[PDB]
């Protein structure tokens, strides 16, 4: 089944990213900002900037050095302005990028060279592992979770009573679906019989709060009364 | 802190304000007008996709029932107060009463009850199923038991939860009421809010007074120049002023894209420990306060998201 | 009064919108000033009454759609003014014009503000909305009683970076 469940996922992988595009978003719009810096940039060369002309050879031909020099400091003092314009805006999106690359990093180290025990940081739900795929300028991870599906309504106790002393679950929960009581584990239904195997003793019934009333199995005694 | 204002500039109307030679002079320039415009716009988006990311963790609004029946802990502080105007707590109430030209001031796409409605839905998830919610499902649990499994996480037995519950709710509640204390008489504690909120604001009116300035014309005010010498004159002193407020704009625009940088970081922050520690029980040292994590509650804030760390 | 007018004064020149104040100017103060070095009020020479200055209406135009793909039918946003400078919708960014206003709430397609997104929907034409943070749920929370799943899924979630 769980096999199944992971290759049905990867199949509608496939057929979300060959439907839409839209998914790649992040990669795309850093193109874009970048196509814009450049365009923008050449754009500016157009531009006078108070100057008779947008060319420099147009004015070489038509002015001497005393009035070519005023009208190209013109368009040197523009030109200049939008380099650096063009310079700052790239060195804070670089700023950008490389916090994205640190994240993805983190990533591929936590996440598919490990299991992380963060939430979120690895998908919606129980991370069990990831899978990196390459893509231009960026990196796609794919996360397998486990995430519980089908669930059902039980009375619980945080303890029990059997001989006057309390007796907790060692790993799990008291569940108790009307008449009869079990011990399972919280993230999986399998329910089991209450045992000293399967919980712990401490104190009394005297404080706890919300306890119960139940009879807990000893394995032992039936084996040497047999 | 979470995310800035929205605001948007018209670059032609702040240089040449009601002027039409200074627009064809303007013009001179290209592009930059739309740049600037661009730029900021790329930031107001971006505060909006802060906020999001942030409080918009959650897949269904989930929501407390009427009774408070939570083994002795007490909430009435951090949920909502059905009967105040908006749909916020008391806590939310202080964090909110303790902090205070071609330029516009764009909204939110959230506002303050959206994000409360939020605030209470992670509140009722962390309370009524604990981390379940964050997996999935939201799966209903006494409180008494999912502090059990919170004392389990921190290699504590469960055991002295129960035989010690009345104890550690009444520690809850002292500390809920100190916290209340602590955010009513002072201020300083929200000045990482309240900070941001000056320096925009500086950011702002540094501006508009550049707008004062002659930048070596003959005047600041363009209208003079215009009625009181011809064109040829006009059109330097134009220039000139032209020259000062653009590069004015480009400070700007510059320092609020570095705050801008700042503030994301905040809210990159903010949303990991929404996920981290609300969601879930980190085993991260100090990241959910000094201590043995054991939950964390969630509370609105202009600009900005409070945590309140429960650690033993 | 009360119109965007092109004002000049003893010797300040501007444009705006004159309207009785309720200043407290001294004898010999002429021209109020704002925070910003900003003229926001003045005494009319002729007479000594107070007005206030407030700057003509103005705002971006913004202009909402769905792909061209899909239609040529669009909505326009008048930004941070009132429908009257101008199916009609006020909202806390300004005047909608195109979009018909709908109690439904939805997921945001077309974010507006102020909790106000749009989208284009069934005949077809643009509607504003409120948006719904979500689909609101009650857990059942008992002293008594716990959820355990029976069951599970495997997830496969796809992450850009
Ligand atoms: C647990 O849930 C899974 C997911 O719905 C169930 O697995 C599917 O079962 C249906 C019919 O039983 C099949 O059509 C699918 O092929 C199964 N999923 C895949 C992709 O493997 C499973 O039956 C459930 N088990 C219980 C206890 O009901
Ligand atoms: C609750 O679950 C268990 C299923 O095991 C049921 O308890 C059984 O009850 C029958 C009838 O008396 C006994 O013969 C079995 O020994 C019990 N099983 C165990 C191992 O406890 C019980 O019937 C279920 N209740 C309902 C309402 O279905
Ligand atoms: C478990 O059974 C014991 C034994 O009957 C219960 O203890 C009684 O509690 C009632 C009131 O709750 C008292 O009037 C009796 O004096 C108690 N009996 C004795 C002899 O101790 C106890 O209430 C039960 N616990 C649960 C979980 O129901
Ligand atoms: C928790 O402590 C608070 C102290 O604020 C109390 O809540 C008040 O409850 C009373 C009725 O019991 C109401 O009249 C007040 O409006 C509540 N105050 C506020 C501001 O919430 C109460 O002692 C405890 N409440 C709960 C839910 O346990
Ligand atoms: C553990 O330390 C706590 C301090 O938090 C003690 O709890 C206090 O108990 C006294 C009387 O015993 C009460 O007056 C206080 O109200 C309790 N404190 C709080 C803040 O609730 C407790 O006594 C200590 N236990 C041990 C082992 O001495
Ligand atoms: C100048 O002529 C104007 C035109 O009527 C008059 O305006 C008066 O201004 C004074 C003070 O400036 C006010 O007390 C009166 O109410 C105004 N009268 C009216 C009817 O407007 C006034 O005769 C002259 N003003 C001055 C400066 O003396
Ligand atoms: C448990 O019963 C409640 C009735 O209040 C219902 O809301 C809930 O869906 C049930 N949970 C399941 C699926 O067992
Ligand atoms: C559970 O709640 C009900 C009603 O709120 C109450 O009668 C009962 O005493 C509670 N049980 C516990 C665990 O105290
Ligand atoms: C227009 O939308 C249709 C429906 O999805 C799609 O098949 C087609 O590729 C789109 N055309 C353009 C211009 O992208
Ligand atoms: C918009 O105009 C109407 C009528 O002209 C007026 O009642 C209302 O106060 C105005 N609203 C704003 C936002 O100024
Ligand atoms: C929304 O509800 C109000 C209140 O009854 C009503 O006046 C109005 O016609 C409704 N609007 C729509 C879009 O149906």
């Amino acid at each position: 089944l769980i096999a199944n469940q992971f290759n049905s996922a990867i199949g509608k992988i496939q057929d979300s990213l060959s439907s839409t595009a839209s998914a790649l978003g992040k990669l795309q719009d850093v193109v874009n900002q970048n196509a814009q810096a450049l365009n923008t940039l050449v754009k500016q060369l157009s531009s006078n900037f108070g100057a008779i002309s947008s060319v420099l050879n147009d004015i070489l031909s038509r002015l001497d050095p005393p009035e070519a020099e005023v009208q190209i400091d013109r368009l040197i003092t523009g030109r200049l302005q939008s380099l650096q314009t063009y310079v700052t805006q790239q060195l804070i999106r670089a700023a950008e990028i490389r916090a994205s690359a640190n994240l993805a990093a983190t990533k591929m180290s936590e996440c598919v060279l490990g299991q992380s025990k963060r939430v979120d940081f690895c998908g919606k739900g129980y991370h069990l592992m990831s899978f990196p795929q390459s893509a231009p300028h960026g990196v796609v991870f794919l996360h397998v979770t486990y995430v519980p599906a089908q669930e059902k309504n039980f009375t619980t106790a945080p303890a029990i009573c059997h001989d006057g002393k309390a007796h907790f679950p060692r790993e799990g929960v008291f569940v108790s679906n009307g008449t009869h009581w079990f011990v399972t584990q919280r993230n999986f239904y399998e329910p089991q019989i209450i045992t000293t195997d399967n919980t712990f003793v401490s104190g009394n019934c005297d404080v706890v709060i919300g306890i119960v009333n139940n009879t807990v199995y000893d394995p032992l005694q039936p084996e040497l009364d047999s | 802190p979470v995310s800035m204002t929205k605001t948007s500039v018209d670059c032609t109307m702040y240089i040449c304000g009601d002027s039409t030679e200074c627009s064809n002079l303007l013009l001179q320039y290209g592009s930059f007008c739309t740049q600037l415009n661009r730029a900021l716009t790329g930031i107001a988006v971006e505060q909006d996709k802060n906020t999001q990311e942030v409080f918009a963790q959650v897949k269904q609004i989930y929501k407390t029932p009427p009774i408070k029946d939570f083994g002795g802990f007490n909430f009435s502080q951090i949920l909502p107060d059905p009967s105040k105007p908006s749909k916020r707590s008391f806590i939310e109430d202080l964090l909110f009463n303790k902090v205070t030209n071609g330029l516009t001031v764009l909204p939110p796409l959230l506002t303050d009850e959206m994000i409360a409605q939020y605030t209470s839905a992670l509140l009722a998830g962390t309370i009524t199923s604990g981390w379940t919610f964050g997996a999935g499902a939201a799966l209903q649990i006494p409180f008494a038991m999912q502090m059990a499994y919170r004392f389990n996480g921190i290699g504590v037995t469960q055991n002295v939860l129960y035989e010690n519950q009345k104890l550690i709710a009444n520690q809850f509640n002292s500390a809920i009421g100190k916290i209340q204390d602590s955010l009513s008489s002072t201020a300083s504690a929200l000045g990482k809010l309240q900070d941001v909120v000056n320096q925009n604001a500086q950011a702002l009116n540094t501006l508009v007074k550049q707008l004062s300035s002659n930048f070596g014309a003959i005047s600041s005010v363009l209208n003079d120049i215009l009625s009181r010498l011809d064109p040829p004159e006009a059109e330097v002193q134009i220039d000139r002023l032209i020259t000062g407020r653009l590069q004015s704009l480009q400070t700007y625009v510059t320092q609020q894209l570095i705050r801008a940088a700042e503030i994301r970081a905040s809210a990159n922050l903010a949303a990991t420990k929404m996920s981290e520690c609300v969601l879930g029980q980190s085993k991260r040292v100090d990241f959910c306060g000094k201590g043995y994590h054991l939950m964390s509650f969630p509370q609105s804030a202009p600009h900005g998201v409070v945590f309140l760390h429960v650690t033993y | 009064k009360n119109k965007c007018v092109n004002f000049n004064f003893n010797g300040l020149t501007g444009t705006g919108v004159l309207t009785e104040s309720n200043k407290k100017f001294l004898p010999f103060q002429q021209f109020g000033r704002d925070i910003a070095d900003t003229t926001d009020a003045v005494r009319d020479p002729q007479t000594l009454e107070i007005l206030d200055i407030t700057p003509c209406s103005f705002g971006g135009v913004s202009v909402i759609t769905p792909g061209t793909n899909t239609s040529n039918q669009v909505a326009v946003l008048y930004q941070d003014v009132n429908c009257t400078e101008v199916n009609v919708f006020q909202t806390r960014a300004g005047c909608l014009i195109g979009a018909e206003h709908v109690n439904n709430s939805y997921e945001c397609d077309i974010p507006i503000g102020a909790g106000i997104c749009a989208s284009y929907q069934t005949s077809q034409s643009i509607i504003a909305y409120t948006m719904s943070l979500g689909a609101e749920n009650s857990v059942a929370y008992s002293n008594n009683s716990i959820a355990i799943p029976t069951n599970f899924t495997i997830s496969v979630t796809t992450e850009i970076l």
